[PDB]
């Protein structure tokens, strides 16, 4: 298996990881304020 | 260890930033076997290939990245190669938060930003080597520009997880 | 590792990191122990399925463990699956056989009796066998039976002689004895 | 390429141009290369019983050689008359020889 | 793991339509065939909709290059060799020859 | 300890989980390369069964005839030899082609 086959799991992960970091500073200002 | 640990960020700072830049300007990312204008060994990188023997040896051509939407949009991020330039730019700022930090003691959180901007430019550049990879197969080896810009995403991660530890032991000491 | 290519054994490896490193970024300056060694701890737990004495608490660190579960949940499948079907193609010839393929060459020696005769044939598998070996580059053909012996020792089974069944038969009886006669006789003839 | 820079019998290139050169060399005669007009090969239609392309120019006289890739079948042996085979050919095949989200 | 040459591939399958030349010598061979195999064949090709017979040699080659490997030309080898030698070459002859003649 | 060393690595060669996990540097590296061990063994054995549960459930052998190592004999001079010998027919020609010929 090539990484094209599995390339849509891993842009999920990393715009996973990329929402995951923007809502923690979403809850930091809200819970900071 | 406060003095050493900003030392490591600072020297992997630069490091980081170093090893990228040189991978984004040179012209050694994959060696496949290709045609510089008969087919010829040639090394390419993110913009220009270039035969690796015989008479047009030297002979460097830009990379033509065209010949439907799911299709245009990966050769679209792959012909400008926005995330391999990104993470420079998410790199570039890192560093100069880490430097900005010593010139300014009075927030704490610039050197938070350090670590959020290196981790940041690590996810970047995963993305810029997936896009690299699957545009390049739609007999080969990797050259050392990709493997200068993969370490310099293990150094990226290693900086930032230091530089949160340091904004870490620096408010824990003062609330505690 | 044949299952994967080495670039998505890379790229997991890539992934482990920045999972690891923004699970540990995330559940550390957040209101409500994800230390960097904790991380990387509970992130190789969840890739090999087994579990660990730690769970993210939070809605940003549990994003975090939730899209990384889905990773693995399909990598883990799609190792598994590419296995199976690499195995069962393995478990699933003759001169119709060799005539079909072109991955093994076949010569014969030249000015032989076994080359006028497929010259000088015209039965649709050896005509088309004559068609092939005539345009074939390098030749097949050879100038003498231990030129092809050799030829089919040294191509490590990529090269088939046609040569007469009584020299094959004692060659296949000779030392190394690492060639075999396949199939039948093409025809019948005498000295 | 370019056929315009050229006039007369010389408009044309190919194995059969250069077979019929030879041809005419060999038997003695001038010759005119006419296109057949219908485009086609050669059959006749079963129910007009009509022969058309090549082989109808030839069986109705408009024509006095076809120096085509014509071939040798037992229908058209039966009104006109061929050479031996020039080209050795057989009926053949031909072929024209992953997605993101695909898991 | 299902996804893991001869004249029967194309006779057994309907997925991929393969025609002829019209009024040529191979559609005349497929007509008047009483092969098993070429009369299956004749009897798909004649009530096949769209027609895949074609009127030809390059529109059989443009159908199979434009149709993406769900067309299949039926033509003589010689033809077909010599297409799949000039570019862009994506077109492959397929197995042995379904006879033997010339022109 | 000793016995709940023995119960954690069965428990982690099952894929069950476990009461308790290392919590040193020394012992998680034993446990990493255990984990990775049971996830290489327990996928080769699930491919493994497919395949054998596989390639199993997938005039035959007298379609093509014998095809395989089924090497399919007759009695000498009798009527069933003779009418191998004098047929016409082509998988009974291949038959008898087959069967004069091997050894």
């Amino acid at each position: 298996l090539s990484l094209s086959n599995v390339a849509g799991v891993f842009y999920i992960l990393i715009g996973g990881l990329g929402l995951a970091m923007l809502v923690a500073l979403i809850e930091f200002c809200y819970k900071s304020r | 260890d406060r003095g050493i640990q900003m030392l490591i960020t600072t020297v992997g700072a630069f490091a980081a930033f170093s090893l990228m830049t040189i991978a984004v300007g040179t012209d050694y990312w994959l060696y496949s076997r290709g045609v510089c204008r008969e087919e010829v060994m040639t090394h390419s990188g993110l913009w220009r290939t270039c035969c690796l023997e015989g008479a047009f040896r030297g002979v460097c051509k830009k990379i033509d990245h065209f010949p439907d939407t799911a299709e245009y949009l990966l050769r679209a991020v792959r012909a400008s190669s926005v995330f391999p330039i990104l993470s420079v730019t998410l790199l570039f700022f890192g560093g100069l938060c880490v430097a900005a930090s010593e010139f300014h003691r009075s927030r704490h959180s610039v050197i938070l930003s350090a670590g959020i901007f290196f981790v940041s430019a690590g996810l970047s550049n995963i993305i810029g080597i997936i896009v690299y990879i699957s545009a390049n197969a739609g007999s080969y080896s990797y050259g050392w520009s990709f493997y200068f810009g993969a370490f310099s995403f293990i150094i990226a991660e290693i900086v930032g997880v230091v530089a949160v530890h340091i904004y870490i032991e620096k408010h824990q000491q003062l609330r505690a | 590792l044949d299952p994967l290519a080495y670039e998505i054994w890379m790229c997991i490896v890539f992934a482990y990191i920045g999972v690891s490193v923004v699970l540990f970024l995330v559940s550390r300056f957040s209101p409500y122990e994800f230390g960097i060694f904790n991380s990387l701890w509970f992130s190789l737990g969840a890739f090999m399925q087994q579990g660990c004495d730690i769970s993210p608490r939070s809605l940003s660190g549990r994003i975090v463990g939730g899209v990384w579960w889905f990773f693995t949940l399909i990598i883990i499948s799609s190792y598994t699956a590419n296995l199976a079907a690499f195995l069962t193609v393995e478990r699933m010839e003759s001169a119709e056989d060799l005539a079909k393929q072109t991955e093994i060459a076949y010569g014969t020696l030249e000015a032989g009796s076994t080359k006028e005769f497929f010259r000088r044939s015209k039965i649709a598998v050896f005509e088309k066998m004559w068609t092939y070996m005539k345009s074939a580059e390098p030749s097949v053909f050879v100038r003498t039976t231990e030129e092809g012996m050799i030829r089919v020792r040294k191509s490590k089974g990529k090269y088939a002689y046609l040569l007469e069944s009584t020299m094959n038969e004692y060659i296949e009886q000779r030392k190394p004895c690492d060639t075999m006669k396949v199939g039948g006789n093409l025809d019948s003839k005498g000295y | 390429k370019n056929a315009n820079q050229f006039e007369g019998n010389d408009r044309y290139e190919g194995y059969c141009v250069e077979l019929a050169a030879e041809i005419a060399k060999h038997v003695g005669y001038s010759y005119r290369l006419e296109i057949v007009s219908d485009g086609k090969y050669g059959a006749r239609d079963p129910d007009t019983k009509a022969w058309n392309g090549m082989v109808g120019e030839l069986v109705y006289g408009r024509a006095d050689v076809a120096v085509a890739p014509l071939t040798i079948t037992l229908v058209r042996e039966e009104v006109i008359d061929f050479s031996k085979p020039f080209m050795s050919l057989g009926i053949s095949i031909m072929i024209k020889k992953p997605g993101v989200f695909s898991f």
